[PDB]
DNA sequence: TCGGCGTGCTC
DNA sequence: CGGATAAGGGCTGAGCACGCCGA
DNA sequence: CAGACTCATTTAGCCCTTATCCG
């Protein structure tokens, strides 16, 4: 069991570049602010997470999540080591508003 | 005639009065006088003249003269002239300072060293000879007094005693009255004022023979002073911070030098002034170190802090040392020079802390009382369950405090009990009695306190003293904070073992390197004074120097800023100034808010004291030409102790 | 929409520093690992994302961890603030199995 | 029409 | 039971008639 | 593991308030 739901707005640009392999990859940063529970008291949460989307086909809304008012992605989340990026995100589903 | 008439007020300047045929004064006898169209208020005669600057007609009268005989001896108006022109104080309220309460009102006036040491006090006999007793800590400075009070008390002449707390009062005067026939009373703010004022009867009269007490008991007269002693010389006590700002020190030796009396100042760990008079041959030394009858020497180590793992602030090397202390039936003392639980509370998602508005400090927890405090205006808040910024519940107890020591030894030793003494813990007369009471049952217990365990109680089991958290005397802005520290670290260290028993002392630090750390540890006090004088004589500091600050405080952090420039202004713009002086422009104190007031000071260097002092004289009668001198708050200190 | 769902086992003991006024919390470690496929190729999922537990009402599930166990932790992800930035990434936990 | 706040002076 | 006295606190260690401004 | 230089202790006005001892 391995899946995230995320909703917040784009950060920087939108990087578009297209792999040796013929897989077009979008890298960009999310900025989330919302209010979730905590020990039934409600408080803000808020963080930064950079999103590559490795798509081929189901990846055409990325011509346009430069400007949205609601950006939200899902699907798979691992992170790694970086000997400055270590909680990565490279889900596949995105969807706008 | 006419006659100058010191009142109460806040003004460097005497009113002229008109004496009415058949009534005549002197200098120094309180008067009855009116004071406008509100009140027949009290006031000194200064002196008498025939000519005021107002008509004659003008000056109004005095309705009754309430003493024929000057309140103050001769030698002691003389000092509190010489007091008030060299402070920069109205002479009203430095004369009426002096005054006992009640009469205020007008209210009826009505070893082979220390052999030596005494032969030569009383060889230098009928002379102003100033003397400093310097030695260990529990060496016989009480038997070298008790010799040359008596020797003095041969001559059928009086003594006067200083300490610097009341506390200290009782375990003296004690010895004074069991070795001494003649009576002793003491004179502090602790008394009454009928108290008081019989003092001050009994002193004046001269039936009374010793007086003891604090710096306000310089003022008493006496009928036939042979001597003054000052006990720890170097304590802060001495040094008055509120209303007139004197130092007790300064003024006794001045009235020695007046009355061409001997003074003793006896002090473990001599101040750097005080050192550096006797460098100057001002001052004549007198070393007593005699092991403190046969006592040996505590050890002293150093344990490095980086890279350890620290249980509740304790090295496992300085746990493990405890551990074997107290396993020898023997009780062991730790240093923190903390209060509450935590010194601040830290909100672990967004690193808020809380502040106190009106100091712009973080507020102190106290978990026995459940809330937060402030330590600068006493301010009184509640434990927060979230914080105000995030809404996060993750608020966590940061920092180390003697509480939360208290708390967190419980665990390590099982049946080892733990005593802790503050002032938190200590609001109560029997309190610090009762605690007290249960160290000198003896056995095995954990002093856990602030600096309160350097005054003069004495434990006679303790045989480790370890000092924690002593960082902040190494990075602190302050010249004279390393002074402080290694005083207050040779007080600690002084108490640790006995006569018997060897003692050991543990000091934890990140910087066993520093040359400070070094210097204080494998040598005596007394060569890192020296080094430290020549450091500051290598420099230009107050003990080679002279430094006057002039404090001004601000509702609005508005008017201070602009006013401390005009005052530079009409420092630098005048005659009596010239190239050698040296004054920084305004900046804020070292604490910019303390009770919802901005601070600022200037500091005013030179390194002739009488050339400043006719400086400030002459920019004091000028600053009547200085617009919006009210409303804001600014006082004079001279020769501060702290900044 | 801040919803993330993990499983894995644990890496690290759980702490149980309590906060003052009550409210206790837990820190432990997760260690996830599984596997992603997609069209082209497979991808890797393996780190160690921490886990936070804040409150009195779930306290009773945080014992019997132990060391290693399989469980499924649900919540919100969160950053947190240090002398390093970012510093680390906590998830909070609100479901567990 | 009446209370709160910013000035010299008091010999 | 009333008078005198000891212990503790809260802002302040100069203040009042006068004139001006907001409510 | 999360803050740096600090902190903390000390004596000495003044009017108003509260609690206690003595004749
Ligand atoms: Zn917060
Ligand atoms: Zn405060």
């Amino acid at each position: 069991t391995n899946r995230l739901v995320l909703s917040g707005t784009v950060c920087r640009a939108p990087l578009r570049k297209v792999s040796p392999s013929g897989i077009p990859h979008c890298q960009f940063v999310l900025e989330h602010r919302s209010v979730q529970e905590e020990a039934g008291f409600h408080r803000q949460a808020w963080c930064q997470m950079p999103v590559i989307v490795s798509g081929h086909e189901n990846q055409a809304i990325t011509h346009s999540i430069t400007v949205g008012s609601r950006i939200t992605v899902q699907g798979f989340i691992s992170c790694h080591k970086a000997k400055l990026s270590k909680m990565v995100l490279h889900a596949e589903q995105i969807e706008l508003i | 005639p006419v006659a100058h008439v010191a009142l109460p007020v806040p003004l460097p300047r005497t009113f002229d009065y008109l004496l009415p045929e058949g009534m005549t004064v002197k200098a120094g006898c309180r008067v009855r006088v009116p004071f406008g169209k509100q009140q027949e208020r009290i006031g000194i005669v200064v002196s008498v003249s025939d000519a005021s600057e107002l008509p004659l007609n003008e000056l109004k009268a005095v309705v009754e003269v309430l003493d024929s005989e000057p309140v103050f001896t001769h030698s002691v108006w003389r000092l509190l002239l010489w007091a008030a022109d060299y402070y920069h104080h109205p002479i009203g309220d430095v004369l009426f300072h002096a005054l006992p309460i009640l009469l205020r009102q007008g209210r009826p006036a009505a070893n082979t060293e220390q052999a030596t040491a005494v032969g030569a006090i009383h060889s230098a006999a009928d002379t102003f000879s100033a003397w400093l007793l310097a030695g260990v800590t529990g060496s016989g400075k009480t038997e070298v007094y008790l010799s040359v009070l008596e020797n003095v008390l041969a001559q059928g002449k009086q003594a006067l005693v200083m300490v610097p707390e009341i506390g200290l009062t009782p375990q003296t005067i004690a010895r004074f009255r069991e070795r001494f026939n003649a009576p002793v009373e003491v004179l502090h703010s602790g008394l009454n004022d009928s108290e008081r004022l019989s003092a001050w009867l009994k002193a004046k009269n001269g039936e009374a023979a010793i007086v003891i007490g604090t710096r306000s008991a310089l003022f008493t007269p006496f009928k036939n002073l042979g001597v003054i002693v000052i006990d720890e010389e170097h304590d802060s006590s001495y040094k008055q911070q509120e209303g007139w700002r004197y130092h007790a020190r300064d003024l006794a030796v001045y009235r020695a030098h007046s009355e061409q009396i001997p003074i003793i100042l006896g002090s473990a760990t001599p101040a750097l002034e005080t050192l550096c008079n006797v460098q100057q041959k001002k001052y004549r030394l007198l070393r007593l170190t005699r092991r403190a009858g046969n006592a040996r020497p505590a050890i002293q180590h150093v344990l490095d802090l980086k890279g350890q793992k620290v249980q509740a602030g304790l090295a496992p090397a300085l746990i493990t040392r405890m551990r074997q202390h107290l396993q020898a039936d023997n009780q062991v003392i730790l240093f923190l020079n903390r209060r509450g639980f935590a010194p601040a509370l830290l909100c672990h998602d967004c690193g808020w802390i809380a502040e106190c508005p009106r100091c712009d400090h973080y507020y102190t927890l106290h978990q026995a009382q459940h809330h937060l405090r402030c330590h600068h205006c006493d301010s009184q808040r509640p434990v927060p369950r979230q914080c105000p910024s995030c809404g996060s519940t993750h608020l966590v107890p940061v920092g180390l405090g003697t509480e939360q020591l208290e708390q967190t030894l419980a665990p390590l030793f099982p049946g080892v009990p733990i005593s802790r003494i503050d002032r938190d813990t200590t609001s109560r007369k029997g309190a610090l009695e009762q605690q007290l009471a249960e160290v000198h049952r003896g056995g095995a217990r954990i002093l856990i306190g602030t600096q309160m365990l350097a005054k003069g109680h004495h434990f006679p089991d303790v045989t480790l003293v370890a000092l924690l958290d002593v960082d902040g005397a190494l990075f602190s802005a302050d010249f004279r904070s390393a002074e402080r520290f290694a005083q207050l670290y040779t007080q600690v260290a002084g108490r640790a073992g006995r006569a018997g028993k060897q003692g050991e002392v543990v000091l934890q630090t990140h910087h066993p390197e520093h040359p400070l750390l070094q210097t204080l540890l494998y040598k005596g006090y007394d060569a890192f004074a020296e080094q430290a004088l020549a450091e500051r004589r290598m420099m230009q500091l107050p003990p080679w120097t002279s430094h006057v600050i002039v404090r001004a405080e601000d509702h609005n952090n508005q008017h201070a800023p602009l006013f401390l420039q005009q005052l530079r202004n009409l420092i630098l713009s005048s005659p009596l100034a010239d190239e050698k002086l040296w004054v920084l422009g305004p900046v804020p104190a070292l604490a910019p808010k303390r009770g919802g007031r901005w601070r600022w000071q200037i500091l005013l260097q030179h390194p002739s004291r009488v050339r400043l002092q006719h400086i400030i004289n002459g920019t004091l009668a000028l600053i009547n030409t200085i617009p919006d001198s009210r409303k804001v708050k600014w006082v004079l200190d001279v020769d501060p102790i702290e900044g």
